């Protein structure tokens, strides 16, 4: 599951992947990333103040709705799908597609009835709305 | 990124592109100096759209035409991000394939 | 630059910055989402002082706290280049150590 | 022979080089280059409309016109030299130069007549004249 | 020793690094750094016309006068230092400082008396006053 | 690129470097500090030329100079795209060879 | 599915692996092996005249016959199991032991009732009896 | 092949060994010096057994006992091709792990 | 060493072998469990006699026939250091190639 | 201390160096291992049952015994020395010897009176007697 | 021209190989070996005392007498041939043969008369005759 | 092993090898085809002795003198588990060194 929150990857945080983490397992021997399955649909996130109203898009060129699910299981996010396979005389209109599946953790759990998901132009976009809070204001220091 | 495809009709370049976000006014298809040209630029859009990959650009691929394909006929559609060109082969002839299917 | 320390009475983030040339009025220190946040900017100074080491940009930290933190009892400091963070824990609880010393 | 339409090198092409033949053969675990012999004159090549009035300069800093030959074989342009060896108390004014041969394909076969190539300064410089093309229109799609 | 002057660095110089050193000892098989301990204190250096006033300032936070030492030995500069260990119940405010010493050769012999340290805002600085001279003026050519 | 070679007249810098595309004018050579110095910025040319390789900057060597060397004496050339810089020994010493040699 | 026959491996034989199999994926970059899973039973097998009464012993120490099962599914052999779980105060007495698969195909169908399993000392062996042949025989040449 | 365990009432050799194939005639357990010793060598078996694994040989393993071990309550069991060594702590002490479970 | 090759008429193992030194007697030919084989064993020759490579040792190949392999037409011949394997197909069937050959 | 107990070294034993340790730091990232020094002079080790009447013989030849010195501190062996250097006419009589010392944890502390060190023939031989024991005797098991 | 006096190699000899040669390029990186056209005929050398009658086989199955040359320069052996190409149906009876040349330096110059090549069996063997000595005696020392 | 050196009296080989363990009866020097031979076998000692490193067996050097040297005043010396072989040049020619020295 994607979370922002962890500690795995890079921001600025505590964790500071160039660390232990990085240092530990610079080569990747072991495990496959799934990095070809994700190559299928990039996906970003952006967070606006009214909501998590995901920005998430999904680049499926071609793909059909009903080879799409967007579902929440556990409170988060998934996305799966796969292009349907070829029939004898496709036309490819492409690069092999297939079998994905991505998972992001919210920060809250969703109301289910307040996601909308649309796919337009080969990309879905998919909404969560959040509840309203005023945020923790951040007090300010002086030198 | 751009795939190269055979069919019995048409190759030269039976070629798509992955052309996300690209309107079809912003894409030029040709044949300069008897070479494909497919070049575009990409543009912006909606802040409530996200796209994770490569940035934006102008972008322009060459594509080395059979002296003999027919320039004439050379089609392009795009849907959903990509585009695909057809350049028809001077004669139709299918690749054969022997491979054991009823 | 970020070290993550454990005390007995507070960590989640007993952290420091490597903040050098940093006035505290370009940092802010916050929990935003109940999570941490150190950010700023670096600024110029005199053309007479020497700074070998990364560049000026801006910066800004991201730390999951526990979700039972104390919020309200984090405290910053800023003394010679560093910023020290001390998030007090709900419970002080230092992790044993059993070493052998008299 | 240099061939800019050729599929080995990248440009946005069909070939694209970063696939099967980059992926293939990463390491160069065989034949030399020769990057070391076309080090010694670094070419360019620009097409104006006009002509390939070749906007192929070489730089042989203090070549001599006898060292240098510019040839036309199977229609192809050809570049080759060498700066002459040292005399007893040469004054070097180099580092190593030596043995050198380019060749770069024309798109279309030259009029060997219509071909000027003059040296000053260092730089070769080789003019070809091509002729007069409405060039294949570029038809425009709309969205 | 710090030497601007050394050929062991790039600069644009005669050595020029890329060349037979860089090339030949390409990885760092044999003798460690010492990049370990220098990271302790990154320290630049500006001349200014006036002087070396050094603008060499060092970064060490959390540091006390007693822990560092200027010196000038073989009229070459000398910084040494380590932070205190840690107290019983010490605020760390740290990563581990420890342990070193750089020294950086003047282009000409210092007057010790006219050397300025000081240590503010963790950084060091150190002024080293130089000679007043024309400099050798530069001549121009023609093209 | 400046390579280093020693004559027995001279070295220090028996210097070149390749300068190609340079005028005179935005070449210096120097001696600062006692040490050599060639600078100078590349400029443009006709659209006409060509060229295959690095592109355009300043640029700015420093050598050091034997201590007994004739800064006076100092020469330097520009030819072709190449500048030779000559610093007179104090005493021509040729570096001894043995080959064998009729 | 073992099999002996398989031009993978190198015997004498034809495939030879050593050519542009063992050549061109040198480096084991891909698949996993399941080396680990089969690290778990090292398993021979020698053929008798009389049978591949099959000389096909496998080290489980530790192992109850519930844990294993021997089948033939294609009338090719397979060799299962896993040896319990740590109880709560369980003398280990082990390494890790765990889920593993093997396979074997038999150069003939065998027929199932024929087969015996026996597992004694911590070693199962597999009998798999064989149909009468007089073989192939070996024809000589002379020099 | 042998792992080193601890129990609370013992470690230390803790151990097994991978001793396929032998006999309890063939091995021998010993203290020499204060420090285990395990040795003994691999014989032959019927030719309709199998092995796949490392060959036969002599074989003969070396532990750095505590000083204050039981060497007189030393135990060794061997079942299905394991051997296994028990040496008693002079005090029981389990390693403390706090793990939550119920 | 030994290739794998088809021609029209033949393959299971068109093999050769490199046998260099080998006679004749001490090679064998066989197909076993339908599956050819060639085994052998390398002897001494003259002392005046030289050899680089390989040393001296028995070798023995296993080839996988198709099921459809005429065993019984399977001729070998052995010239100049080479057995040369021959299995016939059960159908002459010469790969096509269509190579621009006039 | 070279200690033939110490878990780091393979022998049969419980470490087993192919664990952790040897997987770990399989390449020497890191200390040097003073091999270099040690290489001056290869000694080995052996134990008879009278004594560590050491079989402990060292190779130095062209050694005097000025420049080998045979210490215990801390009741461990200790072996050090360097042959001379270079007089301005010396028959080398080598390749370069300098600078080593080496130390072995003895079972049992020595009564020094009780060592003999001697140097004949290049080679250092240094008896240690120990003390008489039963050894504890070896319990035998049956199957 | 493989010359077995040659420091090159590794005897135990002054060389050494394993001294600055080796250790300074254990890759070839740089120029090719020829070790592909000369595994087409491996070639031995042995010295009998009446004669370099040369035990210098080579293995070259299916080679014509026309194809392989036996030439003396500078008084240096040199083996050089290739089998015949392919006929349209021929029976390869091969792997891949071609182009190979090898020379071996001679301790002393050969009478070209008395040399004798022979091909049989696909071996050609090649005779040096050299002259009587009664070699430099060797003399003993005592210890 | 055996290092090459170079006097100005002689070379050739001015060798070393190390042979320790050996008897000077053990050891060959010679000339043969004009090249120095050192050859020689290791043997056993007491059992009272020891050695780390590599094993025994017979050892055998082969160097190309010039084709003027004195072979006839060839010496060879045994202490301390090295021999020392000088040959003699036919001129005595140090090489020159002009180093920096008082």
């Amino acid at each position: 599951l994607l979370d922002p929150l962890s500690p795995m990857r890079t921001m600025r945080q505590m964790l500071d992947t160039m660390d232990r983490m990085f240092e530990d397992t610079m080569p990747v021997s072991g495990r496959n990333r799934g990095g070809s399955g994700v190559s299928e649909i990039r996906a970003p996130w952006d967070i606006k103040e009214e909501e998590h109203e995901i920005k998430m898009r999904f680049d499926m060129p071609g793909l059909s709705k009903e080879d799409v699910k967007i579902s929440v299981e556990d409170n988060v996010l998934v996305i799966k799908g796969e292009q349907k396979k070829e029939d004898s005389d496709d036309s490819w209109s492409g690069r092999s597609v297939s079998s994905y599946g991505t998972r992001l953790q919210l920060p809250d759990n969703c109301e289910k009835d307040k996601i909308k998901a649309e796919l337009k132009n080969g990309v879905l976009f998919i909404t969560i709305p959040k509840t309203k809070v005023e945020r923790k204001v951040i007090d300010v220091q002086i030198q | 990124r751009a795939p190269w495809d055979i069919k019995e009709e048409e190759h030269e370049i039976k070629m798509r592109f992955d052309m996300p976000g690209l309107s079809k006014e912003d894409v030029k298809i040709s044949v300069e100096d008897n070479v494909l040209v497919i070049k575009g630029e990409q543009k912006k859009e909606d802040s409530d759209d996200s796209w994770s990959g490569r940035s934006v650009s102008s972008y322009g691929t060459r594509l080395q035409l059979p002296d003999n394909c027919e320039k004439d006929k050379i089609k392009a559609e795009l849907k959903n991000g990509v585009l695909f060109i057809t350049i028809p082969k001077t004669k139709v002839e299918r690749k054969v394939i022997d491979v054991q299917i009823q």
